[PDB]
């Protein structure tokens, strides 16, 4: 893993509306195949940088588990930021519709 | 009274050169013909359906921005019509719920 | 003293319980073929239910 | 093309297009 | 048995089930006397959950 | 005198025609007759840019 | 009867890790819910680590028995 | 129809004892109607509520990076090979 | 690759332990019926009491309580598609009436919550000066001895 | 070289079926008499009968209220005593009288014997299938009792 | 064959067999007595009461 | 060949593949019964026949549930009472 | 009423009834979708190991 700060900055630029107009202008004379190939090439460049530079270079976060810990941290951040938020919303929804635990209730007895 | 059965009646066939593998390797050509013809038919049909549509779309939306605009407008129109139908059904359901409240 | 009551029980989600909702669920919406079916029946003169007769 | 000269082995396995025939054969339950 | 003379509500709480069964039997007897039936739909494609399962026939 | 009616008109001999306006009218009449404070109240709504998530 | 014996053995060897992960986990969770002090927690951390090692041991055993039970000559 | 003061579920509603109220609503109703679902409420949309369907939402996609791996992995056997020793299968299936 | 494996020994369709065998077994169980949705005659066996079903119904009816409509869907599944003239027993009838009463109370009293109806929500309306007092002791009832 | 001129794929199918049948006959001939007859005729036949009866006919679980009403199965073999809960397969035209006679072995049955399902008495001149459909839908458990009252 | 089934959930992460939530009317706490005071510890999110 | 882990599949096969002929026979019998019912319907019937129903006992002297028809002793100007 | 015996010849329906129960309870619902994904994952892992 690497360039997390650059990724945050990319997300910021993406949400900035002015960049929406800039991208609208850049998309003049452009194809979906070209856009897809460019994105795929960017991702491949990132992963190739990793594969090459891990052989001789060590980041500030280097540890006896290597990039496994950084990847687990990315996963855990994604989890706590998105999935647990969705769980909170679903919990409030279920509590308003059926009551807390309503989705695990037993079938009506016959 | 002696043996009445031969050896092949009991012993298992060859492990690597067996009846079914020989049979299927003999049938391979006919199966190739069959499945290739079926796949070619399906592919030709799909292509005859896709080429004119892609042409008619690119003829009117040759650029990526225009294609995205058309896709978004299609999504919006679909959602709006679905919303109209759903509003009607929701009015029916609301009447039923009001009658339940009245009961 | 029954209206506008306080939250009397706690709301929570147990660990690793599933939600069954994707990220486009809010854009998803329901639909019934009943309205279209009624229109089509009326247009094609298909058998009507007896509930049409009082 | 005639029924007999189509279902002849040579023409059926060399020159004919049995794609539609075998597709209909596979989908028979649907049509029934 | 539940002493409805002195506990009518408590006893009805126990006997309403037999009352409901009697109601159902009344409807059943009426529909058998006056021939009342309905068009049943064809058999569903997945009437059996598993092909090897037996489809016990019910009247 | 043999029937439980106020007048001699027992209504139309044909069912009504589907109409958004008639549906709204009937619903409003029922709401007014019920007079229930709490109809339409939404204690929790799924947080979304869309006004009605789902429906 | 051999089919029933075999399926019983297979299911037991397949669920062994699930048991080690779920029921002993419930026990650990009871202990966590009941304990408050620091000395007992210091001593219980090692029990948790032992449960980790025991889970891995059960997984190894199950892998062995399953590769034995799903090995076919032909 | 035997123990009226003891069987209140089969008795008229209290609005019937009141002697006051196109077509009008019935004057006599029983409490036994509470044992029916569609007694008072209508049967509208009765057999059409199980027809409102919504599709599933699972996506079957997972990148398969094999350049990361250099060893084989174990694989299960799902069915017995009936293409070999077909005639003896019922006789040797119980062995190991 | 998959086609070539068919003619190799021990890798025909779902026999063997190759990847092609796993893929063909997956396609076979998909082509089978066991993983298809149940019919209307069988919905109330598992589906109508399912967490996925309940959560989806609640989500797609944002500010409503679908317990009553679910009871009615069960009644339908049993009456109109299985042939049962009496789908509800006494317990199911009581459950239906309970849900009806809860609907009435929810639409009658604005903001009613758990103790009186099975419902909880966080954003509540409070007076502004909320007093806290101890409840009175339970009423002494007369008893023998 | 696939196929030959003048020959038909149907002729090929016929030849293949002939080959298969001849091979089957040869393999059945050169086999053990202890196993082949059983595995090829008796298990298939019994399985076929059972599956067909279950998937075609409709059965009922019969019970009897009192022991004094049990039939006399002392003579007939393989069943020397009545057991409640017995599965009985019947035809769609069967009546309550025919069922009673089948239960009591065409012999003199007790007096005022009647059939019930879920507490509901059947008439003797009633079709069992339709009576069950009406009274106990998908619960065919029948009970034989004595109606003196 | 006419009685309905209860939902099934089983995995390495969660299940629905260690407890019972009850019916829609007659409900019961799914956690047992020893861990009810520590219910917070068995949740990914917890929204407390208003008091 | 086989193995202990394949006991499920072995049992399922041994107990199910012999039933497929009977299943196909049941399907064929159902088709033939439907064909005969439709032929009879085309020929004609006093009272209707429910196709997908198990049993149809209705006739001139029997209800659609196996009971005698009420009010069927005399004759009616409009013909059949059904 | 629950002593409903059945002919001993119907023991051949053992596996059929087992699979039918497992279908009505697990396979034709969300847990069955999870099981299908598990099978797809077995295929995925076999392919990964071969490569
Ligand atoms: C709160 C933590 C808990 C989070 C939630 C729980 C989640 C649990 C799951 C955890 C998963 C972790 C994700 C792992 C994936 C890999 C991530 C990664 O390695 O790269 C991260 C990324 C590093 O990017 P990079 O690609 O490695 O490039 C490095 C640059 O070249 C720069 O080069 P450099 O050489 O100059 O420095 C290299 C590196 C150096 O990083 C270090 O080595 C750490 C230095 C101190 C050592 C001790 C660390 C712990 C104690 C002090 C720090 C407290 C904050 C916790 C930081 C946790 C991460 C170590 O720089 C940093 O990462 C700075 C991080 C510290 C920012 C402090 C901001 C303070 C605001 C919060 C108030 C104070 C804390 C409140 C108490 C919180 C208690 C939990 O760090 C950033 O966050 C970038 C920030 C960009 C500017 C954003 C605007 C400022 C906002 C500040 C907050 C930024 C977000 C951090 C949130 C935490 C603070 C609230
Ligand atoms: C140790 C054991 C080993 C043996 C294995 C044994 C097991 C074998 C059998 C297999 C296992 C079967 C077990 C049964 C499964 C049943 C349970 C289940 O599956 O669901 C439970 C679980 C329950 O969730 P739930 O609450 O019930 O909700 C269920 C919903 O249906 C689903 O919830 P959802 O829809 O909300 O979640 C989907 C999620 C994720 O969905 C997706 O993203 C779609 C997937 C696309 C993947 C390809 C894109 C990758 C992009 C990477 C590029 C990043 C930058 C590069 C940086 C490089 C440096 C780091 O969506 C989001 O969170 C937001 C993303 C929205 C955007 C997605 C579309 C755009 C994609 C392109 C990005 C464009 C960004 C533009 C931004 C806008 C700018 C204007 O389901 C999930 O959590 C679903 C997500 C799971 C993700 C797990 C994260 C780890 C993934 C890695 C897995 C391992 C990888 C191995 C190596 C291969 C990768 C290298
Ligand atoms: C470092 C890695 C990169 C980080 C950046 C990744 C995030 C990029 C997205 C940025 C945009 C965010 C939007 C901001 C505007 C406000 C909206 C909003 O935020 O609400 C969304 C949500 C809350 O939503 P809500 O409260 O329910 O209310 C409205 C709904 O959201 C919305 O209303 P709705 O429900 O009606 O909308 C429904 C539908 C609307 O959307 C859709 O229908 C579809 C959207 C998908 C579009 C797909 C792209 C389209 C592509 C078209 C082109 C295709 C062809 C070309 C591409 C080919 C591909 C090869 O679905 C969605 O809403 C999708 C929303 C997805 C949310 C983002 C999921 C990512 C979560 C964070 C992942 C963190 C990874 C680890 C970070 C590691 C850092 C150490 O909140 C967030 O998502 C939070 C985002 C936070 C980003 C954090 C970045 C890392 C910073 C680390 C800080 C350190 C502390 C963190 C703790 C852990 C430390 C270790
Ligand atoms: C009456 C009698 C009845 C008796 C009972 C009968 C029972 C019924 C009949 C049974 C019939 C038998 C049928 C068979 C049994 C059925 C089993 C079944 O269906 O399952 C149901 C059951 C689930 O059903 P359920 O109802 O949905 O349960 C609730 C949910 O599961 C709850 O979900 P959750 O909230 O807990 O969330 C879980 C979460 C869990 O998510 C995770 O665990 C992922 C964590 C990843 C962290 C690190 C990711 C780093 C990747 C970074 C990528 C680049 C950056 C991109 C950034 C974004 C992505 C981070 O989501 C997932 O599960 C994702 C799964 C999909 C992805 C699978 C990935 C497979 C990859 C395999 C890799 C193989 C490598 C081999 C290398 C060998 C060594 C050389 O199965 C489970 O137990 C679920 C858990 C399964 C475990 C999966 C763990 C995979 C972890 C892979 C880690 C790889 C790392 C390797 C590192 C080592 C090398 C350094
Ligand atoms: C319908 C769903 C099927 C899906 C699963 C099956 C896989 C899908 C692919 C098709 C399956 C069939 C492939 C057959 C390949 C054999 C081709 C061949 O040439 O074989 C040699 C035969 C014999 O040829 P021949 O010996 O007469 O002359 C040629 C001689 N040589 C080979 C030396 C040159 O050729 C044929 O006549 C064609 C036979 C195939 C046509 C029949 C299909 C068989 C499947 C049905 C089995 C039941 C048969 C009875 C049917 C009765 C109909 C009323
Ligand atoms: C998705 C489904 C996938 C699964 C595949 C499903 C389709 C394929 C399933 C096949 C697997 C099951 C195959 C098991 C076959 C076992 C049957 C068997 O072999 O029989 C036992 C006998 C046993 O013979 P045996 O006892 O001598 O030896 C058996 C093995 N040992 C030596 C170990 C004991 O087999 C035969 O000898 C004959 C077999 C061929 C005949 C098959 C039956 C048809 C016979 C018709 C001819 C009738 C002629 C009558 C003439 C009378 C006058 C003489
Ligand atoms: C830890 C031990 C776990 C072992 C569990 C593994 C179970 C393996 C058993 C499943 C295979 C059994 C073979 C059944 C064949 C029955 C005879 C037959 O040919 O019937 C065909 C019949 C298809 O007929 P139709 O449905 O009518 O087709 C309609 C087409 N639209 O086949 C079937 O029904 C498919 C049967 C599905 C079996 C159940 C699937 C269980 C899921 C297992 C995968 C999960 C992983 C299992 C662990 C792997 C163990 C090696
Ligand atoms: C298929 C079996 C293999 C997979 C195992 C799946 C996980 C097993 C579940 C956890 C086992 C322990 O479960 C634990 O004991 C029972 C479970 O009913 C519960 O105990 C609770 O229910 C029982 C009912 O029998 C009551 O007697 C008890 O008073 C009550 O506290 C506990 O709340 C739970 O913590
Ligand atoms: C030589 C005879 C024909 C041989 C080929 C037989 C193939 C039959 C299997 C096809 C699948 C049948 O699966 C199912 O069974 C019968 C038709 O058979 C139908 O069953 C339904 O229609 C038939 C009419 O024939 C009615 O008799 C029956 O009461 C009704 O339930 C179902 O609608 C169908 O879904």
């Amino acid at each position: 893993g690497f360039h997390f700060q650059q990724y945050i900055a990319m997300a910021g630029r993406a949400i900035n509306p002015v960049q929406w107009t800039r991208a609208w202008r850049r998309m003049e004379g452009k194809s979906a195949t070209e856009v897809y190939r460019d994105a795929l090439a960017w991702t491949n460049n990132q992963f190739a940088q990793i594969s090459r530079a891990s052989q001789y270079r060590a980041w500030w976060w280097q540890n006896p588990l290597g990039m496994g810990l950084v990847l687990y941290g990315t996963y855990k951040a994604w989890h706590m930021i998105y999935m647990v938020r969705k769980q909170k919303k679903t919990a409030q929804l279920v509590a308003a519709a059926y009551g807390q635990g309503g989705q695990w209730l037993n079938p009506v007895p016959r | 009274f002696g043996p009445t059965l031969p050896d092949h009646a009991y012993y298992g066939e060859h492990a690597t050169y067996n009846y079914f593998v020989l049979f299927i390797r003999g049938m391979r050509p006919y199966l190739e013909k069959i499945f290739g013809d079926c796949a070619s038919t399906i592919k030709n049909a799909a292509v005859a359906v896709y080429r004119p549509v892609n042409a008619f779309v690119v003829k009117h939306n040759p650029d990526l921005r225009l294609q995205f605009v058309a896709f978004a407008s299609f999504i919006a129109t679909h959602m709006a019509i679905t919303k109209e139908f759903n509003d009607m059904y929701q009015r029916l359901v609301d009447i039923t719920s009001l009658l339940e409240l009245q009961a | 003293s029954m209206d506008h009551g306080m939250q009397y029980s706690s709301i929570y989600w147990e660990t690793s319980h599933r939600t069954y909702l994707p990220f486009w669920a809010s854009l998803t919406q329901k639909f019934s073929w009943k309205i279209m079916d009624d229109q089509i029946r009326s247009f094609l003169r298909l058998p009507k239910p007896v509930t049409t007769e009082p | 093309v005639s029924f007999s000269q189509f279902f002849d082995s040579e023409y059926f396995w060399t020159k004919a297009n049995v794609g539609p025939f075998f597709l209909f054969l596979f989908t028979s339950p649907f049509w029934y | 048995s539940a002493q409805a003379r002195i506990d009518p509500q408590g006893a009805a709480t126990k006997c309403v089930k037999w009352f409901n069964e009697w109601r159902q039997c009344a409807w059943d007897q009426e529909k058998m006397v006056k021939g009342y039936n309905y068009i049943e739909d064809r058999r569903a494609r997945k009437h059996k959950p598993y092909i090897g399962a037996p489809d016990l026939q019910y009247s | 005198h043999l029937y439980n009616v106020d007048s001699t008109d027992l209504g139309s001999a044909v069912a009504p025609v589907r109409s958004k306006e008639q549906l709204d009218r009937v619903a409003d009449s029922l709401k007014a007759d019920l007079n229930l404070p709490g109809y339409g109240h939404i204690p929790y709504k799924w947080e979304s840019l869309r006004p009605n998530p789902g429906a | 009867r051999f089919y029933f014996m075999y399926m019983a053995r297979t299911t037991f060897q397949a669920v062994r890790p699930l048991l080690a992960f779920s029921v002993f986990g419930e026990v650990m969770k009871l202990v966590l819910a009941t304990m408050s002090s620091g000395l007992f927690s210091f001593l219980f951390s090692f029990v948790l680590a032992f449960e980790v090692f025991y889970f891995f041991l059960q997984c190894y055993i199950s892998y062995t028995f399953l590769t034995m039970f799903f090995t076919v000559l032909f | 129809p035997f123990m009226w003061r003891q069987r209140a579920y089969c008795a008229p509603v209290p609005s019937a004892f009141a002697s006051q109220q196109g077509v009008r609503k019935p004057l006599l109703r029983s409490n036994s109607e509470s044992l029916s679902v569609f007694s008072q409420i209508p049967d509208g949309l009765l057999g059409h509520t199980t027809s409102v369907t919504m599709g599933n939402s699972d996506i079957f996609f997972l990148p398969k990076p094999s350049n990361l791996l250099k060893i084989a992995l174990p694989a299960f056997v799902f069915m017995p090979n009936l293409t070999i020793f077909t005639r003896a299968f019922p006789f040797y299936a119980h062995t190991s | 690759q998959f086609w070539e494996a068919q003619f190799a020994n021990r890798s025909f369709f779902f026999f063997g332990n190759a990847w092609t065998s796993a893929a063909a077994f997956a396609f076979f169980i998909w082509w089978s019926r066991v993983f298809d949705p149940p019919p209307k005659e069988r919905l109330d066996r598992y589906w109508l009491n399912s967490p996925k079903f309940r959560i989806l119904s609640a989500f797609h009816n944002p500010g409503k309580r679908p317990g009553l409509k679910i009871s009615l869907m069960t009644y339908e599944a049993r009456y109109c598609y299985r042939g049962l003239d009496h789908p509800f027993t006494l317990n199911e009838m009581k459950d239906f009436l309970f849900k009806l009463r809860e609907q009435y109370l929810v639409n009658k009293y604005e903001g009613i919550q758990f103790p009186f109806v099975f419902r909880q929500f966080n954003r509540v309306s409070t007076p502004g000066t909320l007093e806290v007092h101890t409840s009175p002791a339970l009423q002494q009832q007369p008893h023998f001895h | 070289p696939l196929g030959v001129k003048g020959r038909s794929v149907f002729a090929g199918m016929r030849s293949f079926i002939g080959q298969r049948l001849g091979r089957l006959y040869d393999s059945f001939y050169y086999s053990q008499s202890s196993t082949k007859y059983v595995m090829v005729f008796l298990f298939p036949a019994g399985i076929f009968y059972t599956r067909f009866r279950a998937d075609t006919k409709l059965g009922y679980h019969v019970f009897i209220n009192e022991e004094k009403l049990y039939p006399d199965y002392s003579q007939n073999y393989f069943d020397t005593k009545w057991t409640n809960g017995r599965k009985v397969y019947l035809d769609d035209e069967t009546t309550v009288e025919q069922l009673k006679a089948q239960i009591y072995g065409g012999k003199a049955a007790p007096e005022n014997v009647k059939v019930a399902c879920r507490g509901r008495v059947f008439e003797d001149a009633d079709n069992v299938a339709m009576a069950v459909r009406a009274f106990c839908k998908r619960d065919p458990r029948l009970l034989l009792f004595q109606d003196n009252l | 064959h006419e009685q309905p089934y209860r939902a099934f959930s089983l995995g390495f992460t969660a299940n629905n067999l260690s407890g019972n939530w009850g019916d829609y009317i007659d409900r019961q706490d799914n956690k047992n007595a020893l861990m009810r005071p520590a219910r917070m510890m068995f949740t990914d999110v917890f929204i407390p009461t208003t008091k | 060949s086989t193995s202990p882990g394949l006991a499920f599949a072995n049992l399922t096969l041994l107990l199910d593949v012999p039933q497929l002929p009977a299943i196909w026979a049941v399907n064929a019998w159902r088709e033939l019964n439907g064909l005969f019912t439709e032929m009879k319907t085309l020929a004609g019937t006093s009272d209707l026949l429910y196709p997908s129903n198990r049993y149809n006992p209705q006739n001139e002297k029997t209800n659609r549930m196996g009971r005698p028809r009420k009010y069927n002793h005399g004759e009616w100007m409009f013909g059949n009472s059904y | 009423y629950d002593n409903t015996a059945s002919p001993k010849s119907e023991l051949i329906f053992m596996a059929g009834n087992a699979l039918g129960y497992c279908t009505e309870r697990f396979f034709e619902n969300e847990y069955g979708q999870s099981i299908f994904m598990f099978a797809l994952g077995l295929a995925y892992l076999a392919m990964l190991g071969h490569e």
